[PDB]
């Protein structure tokens, strides 16, 4: 839209997202950012097991559409203050992704059903927190499944789900029995007046 | 018509909060409101007027924005939006203005001016602060069939007709026994008078006895039932019924007896209290039945006796007298009140511009023709107008 | 008492401002209110009546958090919203008509009910979206033990007592003086007569007093002052003191000098006014005094010298009267008025659903047998229900 | 002025939104806005009082900033914000105190105390909160130059001034033929009385007229109306014209005839309506002028037709009387009202302290000497006196 | 309001400037002036008119710039620039003329013709020349709330009203002493006259005093008080008050003893001249007072001792007269002057094209009626159309 | 006492000119008339009064040099303007009154008062915008 | 919290960390700079010899608890306006002295 660049200092509790959304006035676009600010996650209790579920608007996969059209958009405008190769890029870029759209709506859909069947396995209680070790992701690799996904569907074969969930409730079950022992042993110790 | 209210609210928080010093995080919330308010506004023309002396104007909207730079408010960027602000007031001045004068005999409960009509578009329906005021929550639950309310300080309700009714009558009136009452505003004050003071009554006492409807139902109505009425308690000389002939009043007010006041509902008994006087509380009622008993005075002393001679010749008449006042209720409907200056703002745009009376309010807004003959449509029409007075209201002070 | 009312603000908040249209910076402090709310309101069961005739209900709260995506509220996630406002306002009005209906000697201040017992539990006070009203301020200012107060117009304060006194009287009913007054709400107006006009009193001057207490204290209180009486100058028949016939009653009116009006306090004089009407100010009072005399005039015409015979039949007793007003207050503790209409929705409440009498309110919710014996006890439980009554007006209009 | 509105609206805020249980979210900005206050008013000085008995205090500031973390609101934070806030309350208390009982001559709209004098300098423009509500508002408003205006019920601009005049007098009194009216409060009562029933007159038809001046220009207003006189019918004696003897009044009452009623701006009619009895309203108007006609009946019956004689003596006199009442209004300017408690506030703080009197104001804010000559000066001063004294009410409750 | 004045100067300047042969570095301000005009005022259009018989006309706006290229000015570029200047001041001149006849009873300091609002908006703010003319610099001072002034020259503000009022009057005009005064324009004379000639007066003195309200502050008057006034000082003949006979005047000029003139303010005493004739200073007044007294000669001569003769025969009355004129005097609020020709340019183009007569303004723009019922609103009103008159009168001579 | 006239007809047109929207090109040479006088003004305390019912002030000037940068003047630095043009005026006023209610038989053209005396200096001779009345 | 940075002058006869106990109104924090303003060295008297001892409050280990409320108060604190990495830098060495 040809509006003075933000300059987003490092360290504001405020997003650029955030901000975007409080400048712009096109609608599809302004409607999209705020989708992608608020979007968390939400806390299910299901079977005793706590669990992080998306919204119910990622999994049936509309919201790709919900995109495409403020992408669409992206295309209309004359993209003032700019030389014309630079739109000329650009407009190549979002065609070529925009192409695959039924691609990115089937990946997604995919990647809702893996999430939720595997996840469904686990039977300890999980968080949202933030830890030390951080695992690192290069986006070229993204770029690559977005262009390369296919028509053949994936589904996680029996046999390897039930090895993980024999493997993670065999660790849940030591887990319990350790703490169990440790406490036992602690609490008999302490009311032994045991100090030395 | 949601839209002008959530216009007239924005304006006013507006002018409320940008004052020059005050820092720009206590303000977020109205900028954003104010720019998606501009960028809707934009590109759309507007015409009102075209009835009366009302000046016809032209209207367009060309603005900027109220971008997100500084950390405090300076006098330039509170300017700058004070300019916007009171162009943008005029604006709605001029809208209700013109919505005020019309109405319409059918669809009196929708938006009748060219540009309501074209506000009531569904483009424009992003601009709605709050329902928080009064009138206006009414009318948005009113809209979604649902029970409404409104607290209401004096609703006179009450229309104003002096009439009296006769019982007993001398050709000549030198026997009279009757009843007088005037219903002024808010304030009923009913008066049984004779001329006989029971000396020939059957049982020696008589019986009084009236009953005032009420075109629209009330709740929650706190009465004070005081007796010794004021409004006939002094000499009178007034013309007949027939107004060929005129009576004389010479009246002395006695103790009402056993006082019955009565509240009914759909043709039921509600609420009933029997000689209490003060305060009481009434919680639903239509109509209004206050009966009560004169009674002679057992004994007598030399004054009094010789003041009530028992043959024809009198020269000293007695009465009874109560008073009722509602000095509290909430209506279901939009009503005259006290507490603004609704009905006030009504009267003086019709009365100012002259505009030729229409086929539904009576000339000059004269509330007792108004109130007079209660129908459905009045009442809709009336509450739209209402409203859209109270919007007015909210603006100039 | 908190908790019910932060629940009140917050349906009212959300059913004015979740309409199609207003943008998400405008109702996120609503919507994380709300969602706090809910989470904290799970997994509880809740039961109310058992008394009168309420039918008992359960409640369950199974409902999950509110959509927090979409940029613009549109019709879908506000029907959703309602589908539990709806289930939210009918709970809240089961509960406060619940609390409203119950009252006793001790727990003054406490609530009663089981369901505000729950509520106020150490847990649940994660609750709490402001305090902006004054009922509610007022009560957590009394929490604290500071100062207090309300606003009204025109309050009913005097209690009914329409009671006159005879200072020189005979069954001849020639040589009558004494005062006679009437007290209803806020209305008092006393009369003063004297049969003989101070013929034989001594200095040709007549003095007559009046004490009235007021139950509570009213800090600066404007009172409108007449000098001429508008409720005690007709003729009149009225009984004896105890009553075995009737006497007489014609009065006509002087202009009354040096009157005198005395706010007293604790026995102490604060303000003080001589010879003046209109408009008069108390600061502090909590007893008014009034005096009057009544001057034979010296000079004398033949209309006026006809009706002041020095003989002993009388035919016109002389007779003062003043209009005392309290057209506004401020007052300490809790009082009915004119423009709220909490005591109405009370009584309202209790006569619909026909609670038995308890031993704390008068029978009927009459308000002069309640503060004609005014008591601490009475005062918290009453000030108790009226903050109920006042957190329930903003929810069924 | 605007200041400390300011910090009373913040200071409120405060002790109505800081509670245990609250998130965060939810006082966010009140937060920022009074770390900002903090900030601003933090390291200077202040020192109220110097005239009356008020005590003389010194003022510091030092209290430090909030800023706490947490998803929900502890006690800690509670007890600092109770602390902070009493003491800031107590300041704001003490310099409306100051700037309450101080008046000037030149220039009254100018801040008069030097607390107040310094709170206007350029370093406390920051805090500036927001404008929310009337007096304020139409402040700010007019230090823009435009239109203002309040809301009132019952106004009263009539200063009390009960007087006669008589167009045919007589030294024995037993002839007369004149008008008497009275103006207290909200009430205009005018009545004109006659002895032969204007068998003097041609067409037997007699006409008053009366002219009664506003003190300020009135727009807005509902009118109350009644054909009977209320105060001016009953038996009554009444000083003479000269301070010299009493006549005598034996008044009766008829329907008035060809009832006129004006409502008049510079000389010229705006709002006229005729045998309009009830409820009327006026646009805009400063001058009323009141015409009414006292007929003899044509016909007659034996009680009229003797108790009227066309010879000399006279038992009953004629009269009839108009009862104006003025319910609700809007003026351009500060007055004062029945329905509000500001006047009180005025005098209870005069009082306070028993101040000398200024050299403006009258002396113990008596309301009549103060509108009898109503002075630009003076409603300049009396502007600022209200609007601080509202400023103050936002905070003792 | 001030886009107009700064217009109008500009113009004029640019027409004083812009002459053939003069060197460009002197003009180089205006030129820039003119340019930035030019680039704020094109692309938008104008209407004019539509009331009465005035022209309703479109305006376009489309024309280049004024470039620097020479280093004198040429004939042409002259030409160019003048062919555009009178093509301007047409626009200003019929936006004038459409604005001065419109007038408003509320908001009647705010623009009113819809080129004047559309003018009004911020982006025509760039264009501010100077503000030093008289009426708009106080224009300018009174937006923003302070005091003002308007140096006037014979500043008519008594309002014409011959009147008379007699304190001794026989039945037939032949014993009569009274005061005689004539307030024309800014001229006062003030004449007492006696026909007993203080031969039977109390002291042999007479006493006269007569006292002339102002509805205007004024400041800085000098006064020149004249004795032996001219009004009345030749034979008359007029009608009495009633108008039903006639009476003699046959007048004698004595000397007026011990002349005493008073100037009030506010109701206190501001500046006192005993005995002192010519020219003196006022700085404040709003109230004149003058009195004196009539000395009757303690020795006579015998034509004197003839024409005052002791018995009721009498054939020459005595009269003392004054003269009170301001020559000079400084008002706070617009009034009618002799320096100008402003009043004059209303009432011209009030009359030229037959604007029916609105709500404010009296027909005709008769000053006598204007300046009776002086109001603020009308004050209001009256300044912004003689500022706009000023405008006017400033670009055709 | 061509300094007071100068200094009069300086806050006067300050006061006229310098309002929001005129071009800078119009108000550079009040600018620099200003930023003179200011310049040659700071660093000096006066006192009037002393007789009649004048109450005795003292006056300070250490105010910086307006700004110079802005191609239209906005509200801030109209505001900013006026934070010094009120104090000026109302030292003028007050400098005047003083001045006008002394007098004597000699001095007749000198001025007498301590403020004009002062200000008559060879140093403050630099402020003199026009004599055009 | 939020606040400018401490603008000071050498050689006020007051020390920094009295300004910031009359400055700040969390509670923990506040408390816990207030102990550390008046902790000085007790003159006492022993047998005729003078000695400087330290507070009992200390001596028990009594203020590491204090010192451990409020690291980790300003653990879990906002920490406005400072960039991501440094931030989380801090508030886990404060965690890890905790």
């Amino acid at each position: 839209f040809g509006m003075q660049r933000m300059h987003y200092r490092n360290g504001d509790p405020q997003t650029p997202f955030q901000i975007a959304e409080q400048q712009i006035q096109n609608f599809q676009v302004a409607n999209w950012l705020h989708f992608v600010n608020n979007n968390y996650f939400r806390q299910v209790v299901i079977d005793g097991v706590l669990n992080q579920v998306l919204n119910d608007n990622i999994r049936n996969g509309h919201v790709i559409n919900q995109l495409m059209e403020a992408l669409m958009q992206l295309s209309r405008q004359q993209f003032p203050t700019m030389p014309v190769d630079y739109k000329r890029s650009i407009q190549r870029g979002i065609l070529l992704l925009s192409n695959r759209l039924g691609q990115l709506v089937d990946l997604t859909r995919l990647l809702a059903y893996s999430y939720e069947t595997l996840m469904a396995c686990v039977t300890m209680n999980m968080q949202h927190v933030q830890t030390l070790t951080t695992e690192k992701l290069q986006l070229t690799s993204v770029t690559s499944l977005c262009m390369l996904i296919g028509n053949a569907t994936v589904i996680p074969s029996p046999q390897t789900l039930f090895h993980y969930y024999n493997v993670n409730v065999n660790f849940h079950s030591n887990y319990n029995e350790r703490i169990n022992d440790a406490v036992a042993i602690i609490t008999a110790a302490n009311r032994l007046n045991l100090y030395q | 018509m949601d839209v002008l209210y959530s216009l007239s609210k924005t304006l006013k928080d507006a002018r409320d909060k940008i004052v020059e010093g005050t820092l720009y995080s206590n303000v977020s919330d109205l900028i954003q409101q104010f720019n998606q308010m501009i960028i809707t506004m934009n590109g759309n023309e507007f015409q009102t007027g075209g009835i009366g002396n009302l000046p016809i104007r032209n209207w367009n909207f060309n603005f900027g924005l109220l971008g997100t730079t500084l950390l405090n408010l300076d006098a330039n960027y509170v300017e700058t939006a004070r300019n916007t602000i009171d162009y943008f007031v005029d604006f709605v001045d001029n809208v209700c203005m013109d919505e005020m004068v019309r109405e319409s005999q059918r669809n009196g409960i929708a938006p009748q001016s060219d540009s309501l009509r074209k506000l009531s578009a569904i483009k424009f329906k992003r601009i709605n602060f709050d329902n928080s005021s009064e009138y206006i929550e009414n009318w948005n639950l009113q809209n979604r069939r649902q029970r409404t309310g409104f607290t209401f300080h004096k609703p006179n309700i009450f229309p104003y007709s002096a009439s009296f009714t006769l019982n007993r009558s001398q050709p000549a009136h030198d026997n009279l026994m009757g009843t007088m009452w005037l219903n002024a505003g808010s304030e009923i004050q009913v008066a049984g008078f004779d001329y006989s003071c029971a000396i020939n009554a059957p049982a020696n006492i008589q019986q009084f006895e009236h009953i005032v409807p009420l075109r629209r139902v009330l709740t929650t109505a706190t009465i004070t039932l005081l007796p010794d009425a004021e409004r006939f308690s002094f000499p009178r000389v007034i013309n007949s019924a027939d107004g060929a002939t005129t009576w004389f009043f010479n009246p002395v007010i006695l103790r009402p007896n056993n006082v019955e006041v009565e509240f009914l509902l759909n043709g039921q008994i509600i609420n009933t209290y029997q000689a209490r006087f003060g305060t009481i509380v009434a919680r639903n009622f239509d109509t209004i039945r206050l009966s009560f008993q004169l009674m002679r005075p057992p004994n007598m002393t030399p004054a009094v006796a010789v003041l009530f001679p028992n043959a024809q010749p009198f020269e000293h008449h007695a009465t009874v007298g109560l008073t009722l006042r509602i000095e509290s209720a909430v209506c279901e409907s939009v009503l005259a009140d006290a507490s603004e200056t609704l009905l006030a703002n009504v009267t003086s745009v019709r009365q100012e511009y002259a505009i030729p009376v229409g086929p539904v309010f009576p000339p000059g807004m004269n509330w007792t023709d108004l109130i007079t003959n209660y129908s459905p449509s009045r009442e809709d029409n009336l509450q739209r107008v209402f409203t859209v007075a109270s919007i007015r209201s909210m603006l100039i002070k």
